[PDB]
């Protein structure tokens, strides 16, 4: 079962935080409650590689009590009653910390970084968003039916808005179980198959996740999980998929073998549905589904809406039993639900220890 | 004969008289009415070597202080603490008792010849003053001394460069001296261009000295309406240096321009102080009657001179001696077989708790500074010194300045003397055999202490009832009583008839340490704490959740309770910690110039606040960070709260395994998971 592997592959450690320090956990180590809010206009700091460590190298010297690139980037947190230390590199007075830091694949080659306090989120995912209308008259009753429908309709300044890769910060807390799925397959496979079976990684890996977060009501019908598949599936040799979870109410993970711990827990309990490798199986050649290492400080995932150098668009996988879908689709596009170190949608508890 | 009061002296000359050992001095009185005199003097080879424990050209050639030379100190502060307090002696043995402040008798070559003792004195006005000062000190000069000098506070390396090149002075932006007139004065650069007149008198006096064949004429800078200043050291050192190449422009005679304070050394000194000993002519005092009352009552040479006020370092060994063989031939073999650590009454042994019984702490106050005055005089067989001690001993009591004087003088007294220690020892060893003979007799059990502070439990009392003041009372009388009768016993004549002072009556207490005690009344929830470090905030507030924790831990009156109230408080006290995670100077320790992180470059152009680094070193932390070095705010990392909370609770835990074993006799070491639970609120 996996109610035996959760009994004896994990040891959870929590550390119930409560009243004022909860609220203050949640703002020290989250991004800052307007990172990930929209805006007309970035603020950030965005170059080259060369060109940014040469931002620093003149942001240091701004700093004159500290000490003295991608941890050096990753670093540059703090708030104080004053503008943070990150601002004598961003060039802003109203910046606020923590803050996203990504990674930039450029053509034809080479990496660009860019720690932003804000971004134009519309600008990157309005030509994928639903309109209201479109989903209210969408007339189609079963789960199935409707997720699969609406699947249906759907410079380093520059570049930023095709590929844009994530930095995980150890540093920081976890609100989201940002899952990186690699599914290799011998045969293709159609889309109505995989809805099906993604129908089946969403029940499996929520079981999963209630063992590991004991004190949450996380009904398997209705919690969301957000998957986004890259761009009939037409899709031969490699099907990349992203399933991207809230972390249950009381909870927020901390550590990068904290959630290396959690990703395999869901690979072993969406294994252990039967249901699941049936649907999926004689398609799939090897079974790793979760790379487990991406997690680590420094390392980097591509967002959904940005393409490689395919775009993770959404695929609706609505829940059984949902409630307000119109909000369901349109969570697959603020960007809350989908970084790693997000502020969370009393006491907190803090799981910083699988083993 | 005029009868006036001197308010300050100060060295004017120091020469070597036409034919050979007796180096003069000229010496600068500040004296007033109900005017600007001088007085001459001799200093013989040994007299200096006894105020220093080397030679007379070698200060004599400490006539290169009369100009810009500014630190000429800087180069043997030994040698100046000697000088200027063989001055202060040749002067009393050949000019005759002098006391700032107080009505004397002045008998005027125009050289002072007898000042002898002698209507109410004109109450000393005070001057405030406030100055600041931009030195530009190249901060790789700044970082070669300390490269030289490992533990070098950076005020000396500071004053070391403005040594190095006096000219830094001389460019150099500058005050503002209220005296009841109004002085302020811009200077973009000090070289350059209220008055100077209403300030000061620039007085010439004409002068024959024995020792000079010619009419040697000095010139002075007499205080009107003001007597002291009331406030950087190189903010003050190029003020009055610039005054004094202003002055001392045309042809006349030079003074000295020579000053001392802990800046002065290379790794600095505890206290702060300002001492001219020079130019200018009166203190500069950096609540206020307790510096200046202390300025009057040592001459004005404390803490400028040292411990020389009292005696001669190289005449201490004789009083030493001298003071030995008039004691009691036990307490004799006790003065001569001290050591440091030995067990001389039977303590509990920690780790020990004492539980419901009338505990009580009582204390001999100013014991050490008692003997030391009482052991001077039974070794006298000169004594004005001498006579200084015993002045502070009868003033301490009720005078809160004099104490903080004794508190360093006694210790620093033997921070020289290496035999003084062991009268001072063997003496207390016989002051706690008996106490302990007494308390034999008077219900009293004695559990901890050194002898002039120690404490006990009353095994007699009935753990209850108003018959325990009166216990303490008999006992507290009986003590006193037989202390003062041994310390007669043995010639040891005391200034002051002592009090033995009852510090506070407890109900309960753990010993965890040889220093570390906590006390606890049960009657009325009050406390006492002493052995735990308290390096900076973060340990004042780890010292209260301590007692707090205590406080419930002995209100359980199992061992396993008692560690869930200690883990509760450890949790509780990490959680508030996170709540401080960004305050850099509550994370802040203190850090001696002996216990030895090194020093970040950015802090060698940390500009005029180098300068206020004489004692102690505040240093968050995984890289150091002189935090006092910086401009405010500061600019961090976040602050290694790990780091500072591992060490909060090592101390923590040091008490806490200390109660635990004590009270219910566990084995187990108190151990608190921080690497587990807590560690990573700061990852």
């Amino acid at each position: 079962n996996i109610g035996e592997y959760v009994k004896h592959n994990v040891t959870p450690r929590e550390t119930v935080l409560d009243g004022d320090t909860a609220k203050a956990y949640l703002r020290a180590r989250t991004y800052a409650p307007g990172a990930l809010t929209p805006a007309p206009a970035y603020c950030g700091a965005v170059d080259s590689a060369t060109k940014m460590m040469g931002r620093l190298a003149d942001a240091e010297k701004l700093l004159v009590p500290r000490g003295w690139r991608l941890l050096r980037l990753a670093a540059t947190e703090q708030q104080g009653p004053t503008p943070p230390a990150i601002a004598a590199l961003i060039r802003n007075a109203a910046v606020q910390t923590p803050l996203p830091v990504y990674r930039i694949s450029m053509v034809p080659t080479g990496q660009a970084f860019a720690a932003l306090a804000w971004d134009d989120w519309a600008r990157i995912t309005r030509d994928a968003r639903l309109a209201e209308a479109v989903v209210s008259a969408e007339a189609h009753p079963d789960h199935g039916a409707l997720g699969r429908r609406l699947t249906d309709r759907i410079d380093a300044g520059g570049q930023m808005y095709v590929n844009r890769n994530e930095i995980f910060n150890g540093a920081l807390a976890i609100t989201n179980i940002i899952l990186d799925l690699d599914i290799a397959l011998k045969e293709p496979v159609p889309f109505r198959r995989l809805h099906e079976a993604l129908g089946h990684f969403r029940r499996g890996a929520l079981a999963a996740v209630q063992l590991l977060f004991p004190a949450a009501r996380v009904d398997p019908d209705a919690y969301p999980c957000y998957f986004f598949k890259s761009a009939v599936c037409s899709c031969t040799d490699k099907i990349g998929l992203r399933v991207c979870m809230p972390v249950p109410a009381p909870y927020v993970v901390h550590g990068s073998l904290t959630m290396r711990g959690v990703a395999r827990v869901i690979q072993q309990a969406v294994l252990l549905d039967r249901d699941f490798v049936e649907a999926i199986g004689s398609y799939v050649k090897n079974f790793l589904l979760i790379d487990t290492g991406v997690y680590a400080h420094g390392h980097s995932l591509r967002l959904p809406y940005f393409a490689k150098i395919g775009r993770l668009l959404p695929v609706f996988v609505i829940p059984p039993a949902c409630k307000d879908v119109p909000a369901f689709v349109a969570a697959h596009a603020d960007p809350r639900r989908f970084h790693f170190h997000a502020p969370p949608t009393r006491e907190i508890r803090v799981l910083h220890s699988l083993g | 004969w005029v009868e006036e009061s001197v308010s300050a002296i100060t060295l004017y000359a120091v020469w070597l008289p036409p034919a050979r050992e007796y180096f003069h001095a000229l010496v600068y009185f500040v004296c007033r009415n109900a005017r600007a005199r001088f007085a001459e003097v001799s200093v013989t080879a040994t007299e200096l070597r006894d105020f220093y424990g080397q030679a007379v050209v070698a200060a004599a050639r400490a006539a290169t202080t009369p100009a810009a030379s500014p630190l000429e100190p800087l180069e043997n502060p030994t040698l100046w603490r000697a000088l200027y307090a063989c001055v202060l002696a040749a002067l009393e043995r050949q000019t005759g008792p002098v006391a700032l402040f107080a009505p004397l008798r002045i008998g005027s070559t125009g050289l002072v010849v007898k000042v002898e003792r002698a209507g109410p004195p004109a109450a000393p006005r005070a001057a405030l003053l406030v100055a600041e000062a931009n030195i530009d000190i190249d901060p790789m000069a700044l970082a070669a001394r300390v490269a030289e000098h490992p533990d070098a506070r950076l005020a000396w390396a500071r004053l070391a460069a403005i040594r190095d090149t006096p000219q830094c002075a001389s460019a150099a932006s500058l005050v503002n001296i209220t005296t009841g007139a109004l002085f302020a004065r811009e200077y973009q650069t000090l070289a350059f261009p209220g008055a100077f007149g209403d300030l000061v008198e620039v007085c010439e006096v004409g002068l024959r000295p024995r020792g000079h064949p010619q009419r040697v004429t000095a010139r002075v800078l007499l205080p009107r309406d003001y007597d002291y200043f009331v406030s950087s050291a190189p903010a003050l050192v190029a003020l009055f240096r610039q005054w004094h190449t202003t002055v001392h422009a045309a042809p006349a005679l030079a003074p000295v321009f020579a000053f001392l304070g802990p800046e002065f050394e290379v790794r600095g000194g505890p206290v702060p102080y300002f001492a001219v000993l020079g130019f200018p002519g009166w203190p500069t005092f950096t609540l206020v009657r307790g510096a200046a009352a202390a300025y009057a009552a040592l001459l004005g040479a404390w803490p400028a001179v040292g411990a020389r006020v009292v005696l001669p370092p190289r005449a201490w060994p004789g009083v030493a001696s001298a003071a030995a063989g008039c004691l009691l031939p036990a307490v004799r073999e006790a003065v001569a077989r001290w050591h440091p650590a030995t067990k001389i009454i039977q303590l509990l042994d920690p780790p020990a708790a004492v539980g419901p019984v009338w505990t009580a702490r009582f204390c001999f106050p100013g014991l050490r500074a008692q003997l030391l005055a009482a052991l001077a005089d039974l070794g006298g067989s000169g004594r004005t010194g001498l006579a200084r001690l015993d002045a502070l001993v009868v003033a301490a009591p009720s005078e809160p300045w004099a104490g903080a004087v004794l508190e360093r003088l006694v210790p620093d007294t033997c921070n020289a003397c290496p035999a003084l220690r062991q009268l001072l020892g063997g003496v207390m060893a016989a002051v706690c055999l008996q106490i302990e003979e007494t308390a034999s007799s008077v219900k009293f059990a004695v559990c901890g202490g050194d002898g002039g502070a120690f404490w006990g439990v009353f095994n007699v009392d009935p753990q209850d009832a108003d018959a325990a003041s009166g216990v303490i009372e008999d006992a507290r009388r009986a003590i006193e009583t037989a202390v003062g009768a041994v310390l007669r016993a043995n010639a040891v004549r005391l200034r002051h008839p002592l009090c033995l002072a009852l510090e506070g009556v407890y109900t309960h207490a753990v010993a965890w340490s040889q220093a570390g005690v906590w006390f606890w009344n049960s009657r009325d929830n009050t406390d006492h704490l002493g052995g735990f470090p308290l390096r900076g905030p973060a340990y004042t507030t780890a010292a209260g959740v301590v007692r707090d924790t205590l406080r419930r831990v002995l209100g359980l009156t199992d061992a396993l309770t008692a560690r869930g109230l200690m883990e509760d408080a450890c949790d509780r006290l990490i959680l508030d910690a996170f709540n401080k995670r960004l305050d850099a100077e509550y994370w802040s320790v203190r850090v001696s110039p002996f216990e030895a992180d090194p020093l970040p470059p950015t802090a060698f152009r940390g500009g005029a606040l180098l300068d206020a680094e004489h004692y102690w070193r505040r240093v968050v932390r995984s890289v150091g960070v002189p935090v006092d070095l910086y401009p405010r705010p500061l600019v961090l990392p976040p602050v290694d709260c790990a780091h500072h909370l591992r060490e909060i609770l090592r101390e923590i835990e040091l008490v806490f395994t200390g109660v635990l074993a004590g009270v219910w006799g566990e084995g187990g070491k108190f151990v608190y998971p921080f690497d587990d639970k807590m560690s990573f609120l700061f990852a």
